[PDB]
């Protein structure tokens, strides 16, 4: 045939400050997105790009506000809003599926890009963010864990009250995933981060 | 913009200049909704149109003179334009299919370095032209 | 059925120390609308989110105004 | 206004002019895509409309008078 139709696995998987590997649902079988991320110091405007639906803005914001909610647990800058502009990358324009499309995986995308600290890989994450720090449960687990297998990943975490779900599937994709359960993005804080801060 | 014809001439491609300095809109850049009568596309979709080839040689002008006065920068926007394999996903307003520019060669424009924005200070190659001698301007006088 | 869908009889609800349930009604039926607020702090301006109309924000202010009276 | 005239009596052919200060779009400079009943131009092709020749003297009136804000 010639070139591998893909980027080859854990090649395109590397641990950087930057990238973001996050599982997504699409509708002929979903994939896996690479989101990127850069935070130099700025003004605190938020900047998109690539056709997106102004939701994942609000997630973006949403994930700054957890972070200004707990800024001092993790060496995280004390007032970065009036002096960190974030700008994003997403590959794609906008998920059909409602609600944000990895919310605490940008989460940890933009706390990775304040902390200047590489992300972890070999750990797909998604999920769905709300104001007080609470991760609520996301449909369609089954398609992202099906893409995170297809990545080779095999560490995902999941929201806690997706831990129903885990008895809902067949095993034989249960087996072959390691599967965490988060309440708090701060918990995702130590689980996608190459250092403890 | 004779080094960029230089260049042009080089690959036998087409050629052509824009300006971006004292741009303070996205949707300068971008397009713009279809909510009034004659709505348009950016700059770059329309210096696109003009020209008739899917890789001609393409000079900015003045890139270090954007500004914007709200949330977010058109400088995500040509950073969307760097990388080829982000080129097929453009923000746009008057179109909506990320338009293929990954084949137009790219070069730019900036008198300062200093004041091109902060979020493309990566990727960018500084090859300072400094000023000019009695003699060099001379020679290159009586030359062409 | 496999696992219940809905969350039963509320006794324990989510964890709920920055916000509260709400409720409303919608064309379709009415849904539970637990608005959450969150308390950042900043520079005392009012921040909207949730693709919000105006009535929103002078319900705001009145709520504001109210506890503006009522900070003690 | 008057020099120019001059210059093109001197160059014997005709003078012309355009007061073209004051406009706020492209849309009546380059015209506009046809669509209906009352399509029309720029007001350079209207001006060399009532030059009959294909080599006038134009002088243009208020450049640095042009407005921008809209429809090009
Ligand atoms: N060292 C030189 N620097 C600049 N121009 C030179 C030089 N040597 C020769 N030239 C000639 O000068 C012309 C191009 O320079 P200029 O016209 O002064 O600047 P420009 O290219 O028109 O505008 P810029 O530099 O892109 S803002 C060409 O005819 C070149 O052949």
């Amino acid at each position: 045939l010639g070139i591998p139709r893909y980027r080859p696995d854990k090649a395109e998987t590397e641990p950087q400050v930057g990238t973001a590997q996050g599982l997504a649902w699409t509708p002929v079988g979903g994939t896996l997105l690479t989101i990127e991320v850069a935070a130099v110091p700025g003004s605190g405007k938020l900047s998109l790009t690539g056709q997106l639906g102004e939701v994942m803005k609000e997630s973006a914001q949403a994930a700054l506000t957890y972070l200004r909610a707990h800024t001092q647990d993790y060496g995280l800058p004390e007032d970065f809003y009036n002096k960190v502009d974030l700008h994003v990358h997403v590959p794609d324009g906008a998920t059909p599926k409602d609600g944000p499309s990895a919310g605490i995986t940008m989460a940890t995308a933009i706390a990775s890009a304040l902390s200047r600290r590489p992300a972890r890989m070999d750990i797909a994450m998604t999920g769905e963010v709300s104001l007080r720090g609470k991760v609520m449960p996301i449909g369609g687990v089954k398609e992202k864990l099906l893409a995170a297998h297809q990545a080779g990943i095999h560490k995902i975490v999941l929201p806690k009250d997706n831990e129903a779900q885990l008895e809902e599937l067949p095993k034989e994709v249960l087996e072959g995933l390691e599967i965490k359960l988060v309440e708090d993005v701060g918990e995702v804080l130590e689980y996608l981060l190459l250092p403890e801060p | 913009t004779s080094l960029g014809r230089s260049i042009a001439r080089s690959m036998n491609r087409k050629f052509h200049r824009i300006s971006l300095g004292g741009v303070r809109d996205e949707a300068e850049i971008r397009g713009h909704r279809r909510t009034y009568i004659g709505a348009m596309p950016g700059k770059l979709i329309h210096a696109m149109k003009q020209v008739g080839v899917i890789n001609p040689v393409i000079l900015l002008d003045e890139i270090d003179k954007m500004s914007s006065d709200w949330r977010g920068d058109p400088a995500s926007a040509m950073l969307e334009v760097l990388d080829p394999e982000q080129n097929n996903t453009f923000t746009d307003h008057y179109l909506d299919v990320p338009y293929d520019l990954s084949k137009v060669f790219f070069i730019t424009t900036a008198n300062t370095l200093q004041t091109i924005p902060r979020p493309l200070l990566d990727r960018m190659e500084v090859i300072e032209i400094p000023g000019y001698t009695n003699m060099e301007k001379q020679a290159i006088a009586r030359q062409y």
